[PDB]
């Protein structure tokens, strides 16, 4: 979950590379 | 012994049957309670005098006089009993050289004092008056400024107040 | 012919607009529709490409953060009304953080069915406070429409006040006066007769067919309307659907072939439906209620053998009920293979739909939990609940981990419920309007107080407001006056009189007896709560008591229905104690006196022998006024007249002549704030604090002294 | 992107400037 | 000699006055006596005998539940002081539960050593505004006198002395009125100066030697003393025991033979509860210190090279610590084979004594406990405490249980306070003034904080009315005026900036420039720090906000320093993520200003050409006043004066001393133009007059909606 | 500008070199930053009259008169340099044997008109001088109504001037 | 002791017999 | 003893009127 | 204050003290 | 409408930050 | 009372009324 | 304290039950 992933823990790039172009 | 007048679920009243030119001091209180007995509040004293009209400002009675080679006039006039504001009053004073100036006031104290006020000096000669024109409502008789030769109430170069 | 164009499922688009070319010119949608998150966008491309062939939708419509647009009538000039089936977060219309707009401009709505809206954080958009939802919505309070350029006090009204067609804008009446509503600087609102609009209303202002709705072309026919009420069939709006066609989705009625080919398909490799739609109660629905199953014979929810409950087994590790959508995800079911939570929020009072969706689950495998619901007042929706099993538990092996319900006045009526607990440790804190009485009763009907333990309850909390009670006091005697009130009541003497600390007198005004308990508002002073502490009395336990508790007044107003009650100053201990003691909310008239002249003694006349007067009552009600009285009187001309003349040097005037001209105030320009603070009532009013903590500790000091004394001085000497 | 914790509009705008074009999606196909 | 009596130790006066045959000829005291338990008595019994042979006391004396017994001056006149070697629950003398107690005597007392007296519930007593205790105690903080006939507010107390017969009457003002300091209506009190107060005045001469005390039969004679500050031997007060003699219990010396047989009487075949006295420190004391024991017959203690711990197996498997009595019952114990409990009371500190009593102790075999210690502040007196080992726990495996401590705010500096709470839990509720970070340090030094669990520690408490914090605020710019002031400071963004909701500011006047470093006691407000909040700024710039926070104070007195500081206002946390943050305070002047008006002028002369002009300062003198500009001319010639006062007209009408027009004419514009602006000035308006509860809910609700949106849309795919 | 003054951290200040019992005023301000401007407030305003001296109302220069050949006394002097504020009025009651004895209720303006008072035609015999000058004190040229014996149209010295 | 016996309950007479001669 | 609760003066009067005037005897304990 | 209205050239002096060195104007009601 | 914003109603420090350039 | 007091005729009324018909010591300014 | 005690300071009812007669 984004806010669980990001608004509590830090969301690095590799934590986010799934859904970019 | 005093007026007793009552109002019923209102906030205004118009009492009537009133003398006029009367500033009435009003004791004012009220009672929610009547069955055991009334419990009425203090007296907030308040007053007002009635709306005046052209009712008695003008003179009640006839303005009269006398004529005398005694050099005197016993002047008279009737003053209203319900007076309208400032009573109209006509001041008079003449002058001649050598101890022959004259006078007559209209004022409530001077009327009460000198029975009106009494002229002294009526005989032929040069007799004139200063008239500060005064009448709060106008009248049928003023001092009527001219030069008042001592003949009688005659033509405007003579005694005139009517 | 009312919904001619074909229907296309729900969908969203979050990129280039070519995904809007998917349509072969639809009319109405099933399923959710949203379009949101497009930056590289600009209002000119939205001038064209409006889709007026649309008619209606049912599910929620959501728009969010698409950069570049001015208004809506160049998008959806024909989009009638939204139903509510699956709201998003208890809301239907969500036009949120939409930038660049200037006015809404949407005229097709006239009576939205259910749900609510939020149109918020719009740093460009105006023309919403000139739009009336009262005549279109029923849940007119759950809607948060705020934080817009209408809210930030910038925009103006250029809505047509002269009929460009044949109407000025209607003088629609909300917010007090008539609000000269509009959607745009051009369009004006539509007003209709009250009952008639509920089944549509003409362009003129006439009623229409009962199954017509909203806009109607031909008044009083079922086929030339624009909207329907319940269903239709093949051209007309209806109330039923005889066979072979059967109800479907609360807006239409279909064929056996329709439902048939529905169940012949699924999400994936299953040509028999995973949510196979089937017939019952003449309705083409996806799955049966409890007590029914099916063999694939002719598409009817067949009665079954024994019960047939609904194990709505959740793939999650936990479930939240914070929205109605959660309720819909658990509507109709009756059983859990997991746990459950309530997390209601906001001044909404959602228990209605909850009892509509739920109030039918009565089996739980795991654990319950309730939190942080400022508007929640009861669990009355749980009118079926039988069991909270132990298959999983919260921290420390807990099951009913209740907490933080800042307005929960009470739980169910503990007179008709039968219920089970099997495992489970409890947990209760910050329940400031939950009565210890019903809590203990919940322990009694728990079926568990062997496993109940210490530290679970915070008796220092959980009922600190809105006094609940198990004991009572009474005014053994009363005697009063117009300004004073002497009260004498029975005593209380707990297991230790020493624990007593005094009494409170709650007292305050009230115009009628409609007033009620007031304990659980803000516990500070300015609550209309004039209260006072008084020391408790001498005991004289050895004789029979002849000195009851009492108190007498410092101030009152006559003829006042002063509501009054009390409460005891009590010492706390770690014991399942009584609440203490109180008395009921008695309402008491006060005796009589008028010492107050009424204000405003007018001074003027209206004729030569007539007068004119004004009275205005004191703020002291002084009984019910029954009549006034006056003693007027005359003044002879004083020596104020007989001390002057006016044939004199100059002239003076004590003013015999009329001069009450009825003056007024030009200096006293009291503007909109009609209030001042030259002085006041009690600035930073005296209301006690931890300064009384000292006295509490002093009484405890006294107790401890007597305890140590009475302990070591006496001693047993049998041995 | 910031190595601070991302939330709200800050998160939205940062995420767009990260992925940008033809990257990020709602997928009702799933 | 001065002290001739026979050794007469303690005894209970109870249920029969025949026990004064134990006072057949006595004058000495040891331990205590107990005057109580006489219900069928009256003045005959207290005039049947009166035994004035006494000398003094050491520990205390007692009074309880005996009728009559008018006073003491007849009973025990020769009675000097109490040593306070023991106490009765933090008091050294009792006055309690007496009926028909007219007065008391005790006109022979000069220095009460330790503790205080206790007066209570004797409702027939007065003449106690003539009796000081600081002049009879070397320390007065804990004394406590209450509930007598004086608490009915009568007894004007005509005491003699300088009035009613000159009788060497030292009156002594202490508060604002001298008083004939006495004890009765027919006695007096003896005042000393510090020249000889240490060891006592005497009107016989003027002082005694400085090893006497209290009184002395001969002035300036070191053997004719009456009291001894330090010691005693052979007819004279002294200050040491010469070392063939040895010291026993603060009141004497004896020879080695005396101490050894005063033991060895009990060193025989009968246990009479006696004790193991041994010579040590030149002192015949009860037992051996640590690293000192005695298993021999050399009659002196001797150091075991190993540790000789002062193990003391508790009774009851426990003990409460409630008083200095319970404390002294363990001084000279270090290890506790038991479990202690600390339940202290009263508005009195005791860390001084406990650091003398408990300030050696190192090992509790079981657990600590803390309970409603009101006036306590610290574990400071626990300065050797290391090991609360895991062998005993309260209900729920607790190794530590603290609660209701309304003033605890710091334990230690953690320099090398190396302890181990080896096993077991914690418990913390209603522990407000103690920070959380300190508790976290306690869990750190503890070991496995993983032993902790949910709600083992509170988070809604423990730092409420003030607190330390982790991060600090700072400033960027300030600007000021004479009537207005600006502050603009740094912006703060928590990791979830939504969690923050604004800044909380505080300020005040402060001519004294060392004001509190306090957060704020906003208990129903109730603290004159005029506080107002502020909406937070935007997230406009993503790296760093170009808009700094700000709120403008205004309406302040000119040339007035002002303390100003602020602090966060944050959503109630869920984990130990932040303590908010704060700013320090700044004494800030207010700028100079032109318009202040001096008050109360004067205008009269001594001569015609002369005029005495005098005046006062303003209400706003505006700091350093340079000088007082003045103007005046012959402004006395209007046209109102050549045309007045004719013959019959008024004689002296324009006799205008203090002429009309230039004076400050009356006014009625209370607040109209620029003060109706400041019309939210108010009274009984709280300092927290805002239902932030609703606002907290609104913020949480908005967070819920946005989180729902984003966490739905974010990843509907694995890529 | 106006006559100036400043202060050296007093709470009191005075003036002198000033006409006895003469009307002046106050403007007490509060300067705090005097150098760019006299930064002094609006003032606390007050007037003043102190210590009258009848010596000035008394004839600083005595007052003889004109023996007009019309049997009239015209009152002549030169008024003071400091006349003690303002010269107010005289008591000029005059009336007998008719109504021309020339009463004069005299201001600055009237004495300027006349340069004094011109009495009636003289009267050999007793004669009262109750004439008095009037500052705000009230002493003037007063002895008493002491009936001076006119000696064949002469000898009326009101020369005591008390 | 004492108060535990009788400041808690309406104790028996026997607890005062315990404080007998 | 008494059906009422025995705290304080309650307890004192109780022990009085239950004593029979012989009391509780402290044997020398030490 | 902000609790209630605020008028006069208090506004003017406030804007002067606040804005200062980035330029300020006003709708002159004065 | 700073004047209508703040002399007829309530205002704020940011509310006048905007009228400041 | 709190800061005000039991003077005037409030005093005498409440003084009679605290007992009513038992009687009272008439205390105008005792 | 029949008058003064109540109009010197705070008063109370237990004061006043005895000035009854």
């Amino acid at each position: 979950g984004i806010v669980e992933q990001c608004c509590t823990s830090i969301c690095s790039l590799y934590q986010l590379e799934n859904y970019c172009n | 012994h005093r007026p007793f007048e009552k109002v019923v679920n209102k906030e205004s009243l118009v009492i009537s049957g009133l003398r006029h030119f009367t500033g009435y001091r009003i004791e004012l209180q009220a009672c929610n309670q009547d069955t055991p007995e009334e419990r009425c509040s203090v007296a907030a004293y308040v007053s007002a005098r009635t709306m005046p009209e052209a009712k008695a400002d003008d003179i009640v009675g006839p303005v009269t006089h006398e004529i005398f080679e005694n050099n005197v006039v016993h002047l008279m006039w009737q003053e209203p009993k319900e007076p309208n504001g400032l009573i109209v009053l006509y001041e008079v004073s003449y002058r001649r050289y050598g101890d022959e100036e004259l006078h007559l006031c209209v004022s409530r104290k001077h009327f009460a004092l000198e029975r009106g006020c009494r002229l002294r000096g009526l005989s032929p000669g040069n007799y004139s008056v200063r008239i500060r024109a005064t009448s709060l409502a106008g009248n049928g008789s003023w001092t009527e400024p001219t030069y008042f030769y001592v003949t009688d109430y005659l033509d405007v170069p003579s005694n005139i107040a009517k | 012919h009312l919904y001619p164009g074909e229907v296309c499922p729900g969908m969203d688009i979050r990129n280039n607009l070519t995904r809007l070319h998917e349509l072969e010119n639809c009319s109405v949608i099933e399923g959710h529709l949203q379009i949101l998150l497009m930056f590289k966008t600009r209002p000119e491309d939205f001038r064209d490409l409006s889709f007026p062939k649309l008619i209606m939708i049912t599910d929620y419509l959501l728009l969010f953060r698409v950069y570049g647009l001015e208004s809506l009538k160049d998008l959806f000039p024909n989009l009638t009304v939204i139903r509510g089936s699956r709201l998003f977060f208890n809301y239907a219309l969500v036009i949120f953080e939409m930038v660049h707009l200037k006015e809404l401009g949407l005229y097709n709505l006239m009576n939205i069915t259910r749900g609510s809206v939020r149109i918020e954080k719009n740093n460009e958009l105006c023309y919403l406070a000139t739009i009336d939802w009262s005549r279109i919505l029923d849940s007119v309070e759950d809607n948060y429409i705020v934080l817009n350029k209408d809210d930030n006090e910038e925009c103006g009204d250029i809505c047509p006040g002269t009929a460009k067609g044949k109407t000025n804008c209607p003088a629609t009446v909300i917010n007090g006066q008539f609000v000269e509503r509009c959607w745009t600087h051009s369009h004006c609102q539509k007003v209709c007769p009250t009952i008639c609009k509920s089944h549509g209303c003409t362009a003129e202002g006439l009623c229409c067919h009962s199954e017509c709705l909203g806009n109607c072309s031909q008044p009083d026919d079922p086929t030339k309307c624009v909207a329907c009420r319940n269903f239709y069939l093949d051209g007309r709006c209806v109330e039923t659907c005889p066979p072979p066609y059967y109800h479907f989705q609360d807006w239409r009625c279909v064929n056996f072939s329709f439902c048939q080919d529905l169940h012949h398909k699924c999400k994936n490799s299953r040509r028999q439906g995973c949510h196979q739609y089937v017939i019952h109660n003449n309705k083409c629905i996806p799955e049966c209620p409890s007590g029914y199953t099916m063999n694939s014979s002719n598409l009817l929810c067949t009665p079954c053998l024994g019960p047939c409950p609904k194990v709505c087994h959740l793939l999650e590790g936990e479930k939240t009920i914070d929205s109605v959508t959660s309720a819909q995800e658990l509507r109709g079911c009756t059983v859990i293979n997991g746990s459950l939570i309530i997390n209601i929020r906001g001044g909404n009072n959602l228990a209605a739909e909850l009892e509509a969706n739920l109030g039918l689950i009565e089996e739980i495998s795991g654990y319950l939990k309730i939190r942080r619901s400022y508007a929640l007042v009861s669990l009355s929706f749980f009118r079926k609940l039988r069991l909270i099993r132990g298959e999983t538990l919260e921290i420390g092996n807990y099951s009913f981990y209740a907490l933080d319900n800042q307005n929960l006045r009470q739980l169910w009526d503990w007179s008709k419920h039968n219920l089970t607990i099997t495992q489970g440790k409890l947990f209760f804190h910050y329940n400031p309007k939950l009565c210890l009485s019903e809590i203990h009763k919940m322990e009694e009907v728990s079926g568990t107080k062997g496993r109940q333990e210490r530290n679970d309850i915070a008796l220092k909390t959980n009922g600190d407001q809105a006094s609940c009670e198990n004991e009572l006091l009474k005014f053994s005697y009363i005697r009063t006056s117009f300004d004073k009130i002497l009260l004498r009541w029975e005593p209380y003497w707990p297991p230790d009189f020493r624990d007593l600390l005094g009494f409170m007198l709650f007292y305050k005004e009230a115009p009628y007896q409609n007033v009620t308990e007031f304990d659980g508002q803000d516990a500070c002073g300015s609550n209309s709560w004039t209260v006072v502490d008084i020391d408790p009395p001498l005991r004289s336990n050895d004789p029979k008591s002849q000195n009851h508790p009492g108190w007498l007044m410092r101030g009152l107003k006559p003829w006042t229905q002063y509501a009054i009650f009390v409460k005891t100053l009590v010492t706390f201990s770690d014991e399942r104690r009584t609440y203490g003691a109180k008395s009921d909310i008695i309402y008491v008239q006060t005796d009589a006196t008028n010492p107050s002249v009424p204000l405003d003694p007018i001074s003027v006349s209206n004729s030569s022998s007539q007068i004119i007067l004004k009275w205005k009552p004191p703020s002291d009600p002084n009984g019910n006024i029954t009549h006034y009285l006056v003693f007027w009187e005359r003044q002879a001309e004083d020596s104020e007249l007989f001390e002057l003349d006016y044939c004199l040097k100059g002239l003076k005037l004590p003013s015999r002549t009329w001069s009450p001209p009825f003056e007024s105030e030009d200096s006293q320009k009291h503007n909109q704030s009609e209030y001042e603070d030259s002085a006041g009532e009690c600035c930073s009013c005296p209301k006690t604090d931890s300064q009384i903590l000292k006295e509490l500790e002093e009484s405890s000091f006294r107790k401890t002294f007597e305890d140590y004394l009475h302990n070591v001085v006496f001693v047993p000497r049998p041995s | 992107f910031v190595n601070q914790h991302l939330c709200g509009s800050h998160l939205v705008e940062a995420l767009y400037l990260v992925c940008g074009e033809r990257g990020f999606f709602y997928t009702p196909k799933t």
